[PDB]
């Protein structure tokens, strides 16, 4: 992540919103579930995902409308807005990324002697990397909420 | 064959009417031109008709106290002179000689005549305001036909139920719930099961000491005034004859000019600002009264116009 | 009950044959009404005489109901010239003659099954037919 | 555990339809069986049905039915639905009005699964149908047949110049049979019921859509005649007992009437529910 | 069936083209139904009979339906317009004209195989798309 | 240590969900073999719903299916499932009320199964097979066929694959091939089973969640033909013999109705499970 921009701040106050300050003692962690619904549904439906993000003008309500029509009732305890905030951190890390690794994708792709396995490794997809981005810190806030270890 | 419709040994009417009417039988011919005027062809429809008009019902048929058993307390009404047409559409034609020219709505299992309820649904709201659809084909006609019907639906409530005053907004939202169960928008009101307004099948219920079904002739006369009229032969429900009318009907309640069921309603009037001149309730007896009073006023069926299906109070 | 493409091919050569669709592609109005009755009819009355119901000109109050009966005997004319050689249920010694009025075509050959099911198949490709082109 | 079987009594004319995915002569056909091409209520529309005549009493339709939609609490149903498929139609006829027409192939489809669901009182009527069906096959040695069990009812016409009925009088049926299937029985081949149950010779009602009195719209509903039965099997699955005995007393209660199929506003598809009575 | 990427964004360019998401980013309820139905229709009645049924505007057949099959041919053309020659492949590539309905272009040289792939992959991909929209 | 072959009698509509992996023009398609693409069922979803059924039983279960997920300690799963592949499927015909349709690939595969893996009962079952298939491919020397095994079926229309089905005589179907393949058994070319088992020729449900009389959702559902056989094998590797008997005699008995797949509360999916009879 690029500290230089809204996404590194829009990263820290979304971790800082979720991340539960007081151990919860229920042996049942229904949110926990959620939110491994909501990991697992982000990540099958990445390319979708992509799709949205490479449209330009309408991306941000297609973005709020597919997160709405994939997730019902997606709110039980706990996690309240987290669809909203994870929808603006993945616009940001997007717009970052085009601003980043765009040009140097097409440059790296033009330069025939690298070879097909160092390009592939040099390329970056801006929307890829954005849901990566995403999924890791849902991650991160299911490892640190989740009671259950392993 | 025998008069006294029964279970026990009756000819299914629709039967008899539509399929058995039009049998292959030898020695009878109805597809060419010259057999369709032939006598044979004449006297074979004759019987036929003979056969279909020698059924009586009686007022204690265990057919009719089932239909009141299943479809609660009947609407008894009775048939002036001319009779009661209904289905003159179905198609019973073939240009033959002695022949039913008009179609004749029949139950399928019974086989007596009836009134489907979606006949009686479109008659009903047919005199509502909100009918006719408002689709661009029928723009023009759209305003002086909801001012007319608005008129007589306002003077109709106003005589059936105790509400003083009626607005157009809640003629509108009445008849919405009443026929369609929503509001005007389409959008669903949240009712409950009883709160539904069901128009059943109507039955014929009693002739007394004649039979129900009977043959009548319209003759139109030509435009030509020299040449021969073409008379013209149906089936009519005879004069004097019970019709049953069963409705399931529930109470309408009004607030604000809005359409809302008995929960709403017993939450609003514990609020306190339940305005008692904002509530307007119509009970299953009053909708009842004024479904009677507008099927005593136009009648049911077909030809009414010409004094067809037209109903009395037994 | 699936309708093969030739099946709605014959019926619309069928339709421009009867001058049912005009040169430019429109029908009038009350023939989908027309099919739909006369569906009903073969439910309601039987074959035969809903067959008698659409054969019969004496109206003239209706438009020209006579054609529907024209449009299905060539559509059973067309679909019968290309029935294979089995025989089983095929009947076809020959096509419906043209003069022949169709209720007596039935009436003479007892093969009401076969028939039956051939105008049932035809009438609903005409009513797909008819839905292809614009009415008034 | 504990299956029951209950019979489906239409006090109106019944229309389950398949929606625009099937093109006939007529507009709406109704829902078929997509083994046995007959009539039938998909177990859904019969679930909704009971779920909507309940809906009142909350803990009821709770424990048995399950979560409403769009509830927080998802929860699944305790009882299960099956198909009610159909089992008697009413045939036109010239001796009576209408006749119960049942087929040879209903009555072993019946006998099966009788014998696999374990029905309550499945026992006695496994056997008597056993042996009707035994004894039916047994006069027509593989022929098209229509049997009635009234001797006035013979030479009557059901539905068809064709069909025509002959009474074997030593072949009896028992009053509960009679009670179960209805009165004024025949019993028809398979290719005489599959004709008269077919497309081309259900019942069929026309409907207008009337602008000013002139007319806008026509199209025909296939319907199923009024007095046809149907049976569907319920299963209790580890249900409360007292829920479960307040839903089969209403259910079974003469007074009570559901609503299955469309046009519900102008009386189609109103119906009785029945158990399987012991014989 | 795996849908690519290219044709869920000509499913997004055709429903935004064919009008019927409005400005508000809203499509009405019923149009996911209607996507269902032809699914279903093209199952059980046949791919011709549906697309014939499907298209059709003149009745009140909800006046909206057309636009499913105008959306269809949209994605299928764009479809077209890539994968074009791949000759080592058992596909014909053609653009389908916008005068020609597709019902009759099926009934004149549909082939009824590439165009059964075609419409499937198109309903599937215009469901995915409607996905990323809102009911009204 | 003993493999045996299992039935799966259906009788009801079987819904085994995909899951989003498989697109269609259905939303829920039904779960359908990798190479073969016949319809199918995981050994997954045997597994869960034997272990469902058996849930009662604790130490049944846990000595022959494992231990529960939530349990500390692990235990392997000693008796091993395998999928149940398709049989013989119902086709709609008109002399009869349907079919048992199966194929000669269908056969091959079963010969091949029976095989590789050494049922209880394979020798007889498959020397007979084997017998049955080199008639089939005898008389029908490399075209397409339909072959009914009885006198009286003969002239069958399949409807959805509009062909005749023509009687061999001199192929003869033994008793225990006619309780293992079906009551009126037609046997056709791959193409055909193809077409009457594809995606365009499964039934398919329709269903509406009304919200006060509208509709809210609207999806179609795929459903394997109540009737339908599917095979599966049970391999009882290192098992307690009592428990493997304990459960054989339940799995077999009459009385005992399993649910495998979705839509449990408006019966789908549910079986009977038969072993391999001796020859």
């Amino acid at each position: 992540m690029s500290k230089k921009g809204k996404s590194y701040v829009k990263f820290n106050m979304l971790l800082q919103k979720y991340i539960l300050k007081n151990k919860d003692m229920s042996k049942t962690q229904e949110s926990e579930k959620f939110l491994s619904s909501v990991i697992q549904m982000i990540r099958a439906h990445a390319e979708i995902l992509q799709i949205i993000l490479q449209n330009e003008d309408k991306r941000t309500e297609m973005l709020k409308n597919y997160f709405d029509n994939n997730f019902n009732e997606s709110c039980h305890l706990g996690y309240t807005g987290l669809f909203e905030d994870i929808q603006t951190l993945l616009c940001l890390r997007y717009q970052e990324n085009i601003q980043d690794y765009q040009n140097r994708n097409e440059i790296i792709q033009q330069n025939t002697i690298l070879t097909s396995d160092e390009k592939e490794i040099l390329i970056v997809s801006p929307a890829m990397d954005a849901i990566h981005t995403i999924f890791t810190a849902l991650q991160f806030i299911h490892f640190i909420n989740y009671n259950k270890d392993e | 064959m025998p008069k006294n419709y029964t279970l026990q040994n009756a000819s299914n009417l629709g039967w008899l009417f539509y399929k058995d009417y039009y049998r292959q039988e030898p020695n009878v011919d109805f597809i060419s031109t010259q057999g369709k005027e032939s006598d044979t062809t004449a006297d074979f429809f004759r019987k036929t008709n003979q056969r279909i008009t020698a059924y009586q019902l009686n007022s204690e048929s265990p057919l009719v106290a089932a239909f009141n058993n299943h479809f609660g307390t009947p609407l008894q009404l009775k048939t002036i002179y001319p009779g009661l047409i209904t289905g003159s559409g179905l198609p019973h034609q073939t240009g033959s000689k002695g022949e039913f020219k008009l179609g004749f709505q029949f139950d399928y299992t019974t086989g007596l005549p009836y009134i489907p309820g979606s006949s009686i649904k479109g008659t009903l709201r047919s005199m509502f305001p909100f009918s006719l659809k408002d689709k661009g084909s029928t723009k023009r006609i759209l305003p002086e036909y909801r001012k007319e019907r608005m008129e007589y639906i306002r003077d109709l409530i106003i005589e059936v139920t105790n509400i003083n005053e009626i607005s157009d907004t809640e003629i509108q939202a009445l008849e919405y719930a009443i026929f369609t169960n929503s509001t005007p928008s389409g959008k669903t009101i949240e009712f409950s099961l009883e709160e539904k307004d069901v128009f059943y099948d109507a039955f014929v219920a009693d002739s007394k000491d004649g039979v129900m079904l009977s043959d009548d002739y319209i003759t139109p006369h030509g435009e030509n005034p020299l040449k021969d009229p073409k008379p013209i032969l149906f089936l009519k429900i005879r004069p004097d004859v019970t019709i049953n009318f069963y409705f399931k009907l529930c109470t309408t309640h009004l607030y604000k000019e809005k359409v809302c069921s008995s929960k709403q309603i017993e939450e609003i009037k514990k609020q306190n600002d339940f305005s008692s001149s904002d509530y307007k309730m119509i009970t299953a007896h009053q909708k009842r009264n004024l479904f009677e009073k507008i099927l005593l006023c136009i009648g049911i069926g077909a030809k009414t116009n010409i004094g067809y299906g037209q109903l009395k109070k037994l | 009950m699936k309708i093969s493409k030739k099946q709605i091919e014959y019926a619309i050569e069928a339709l421009r044959a009867n001058n049912i669709i005009t040169n430019d592609n429109q029908y009038p109005k009350v023939f989908k009404g027309y099919i739909s009755s006369f569906g009903a009819a073969v439910i309601q009355s039987g074959l035969i005489p809903a067959i008698i119901f659409f054969e019969n000109e004496d109206n003239d109050a209706n438009a020209d109901r006579h054609k529907i009966i024209g449009v299905l005997k060539d559509i059973i004319n067309a679909m019968r010239q290309q029935y294979t050689v089995t025989d089983a249920t095929i009947l076809v010694s020959s096509q419906i003659p043209a003069n022949y009025s169709m209720a007596q075509y039935i009436i003479e050959h007892g093969n009401t099954d076969q028939l039956l099911k051939e105008i049932t198949e035809a009438a609903v490709a005409m009513k797909l037919a008819l839905r292809m082109y614009k009415s008034e | 555990m504990t299956t029951r079987m209950y019979v489906i009594n239409t006090l109106s004319n019944m229309h389950v339809g398949s929606g625009e995915v099937n093109y006939g002569v007529i507009d709406n056909l109704i829902q078929r069986d997509s083994v046995t091409n007959l009539p039938n209520i998909n177990s859904s529309g019969l679930k909704g049905a009971i779920r909507e005549y309940f809906k009142e009493n909350e803990d009821l339709v709770r424990e048995l039915f399950g979560s409403a939609p769009r509830d927080e609490k998802t929860l699944p149903g305790k009882v299960r639905f099956f198909e009610a498929n159909l089992l008697s139609m009413p045939v036109r006829s010239d001796k009576v009005p209408f006749l119960m027409a049942i087929s040879d192939e209903v009555l072993q489809e019946l006998i099966t699964k009788m014998k696999f669901f374990n029905c309550e009182e499945a026992t006695q009527y496994i056997s008597h149908l056993s042996t009707l069906l035994d004894n039916i096959k047994t006069q027509a040695q593989g022929t098209d047949f229509a049997y009635v069990f009234d001797p006035l009812l013979q030479g009557a016409i059901i539905e068809e110049v064709s069909i025509r009925a002959t009474c074997p009088s030593h072949i009896p049926l028992q009053p509960s049979l009679k009670k179960l299937l209805g009165d004024r029985l025949v019993i028809l081949s398979h290719k005489y019921f599959s004709i008269l149950s077919d497309d081309n010779h259900l019942p069929v009602l026309s409907r207008n859509n009337l602008e000013n009195g002139q007319s806008a719209n026509l199209w025909y509903e296939q319907v199923l005649p009024r007095y046809s039965r149907l049976y569907f099997m319920l299963m209790d699955g580890n249900a409360q007992s007292e829920y479960l005995k307040k839903f089969r007393d209403t259910l079974c209660t003469p007074s009570t009437i559901i609503q299955i199929g469309a046009n519900a506003s102008i009386g189609y598809g109103y119906c009785q529910i029945s158990e399987l009575s012991p014989f």
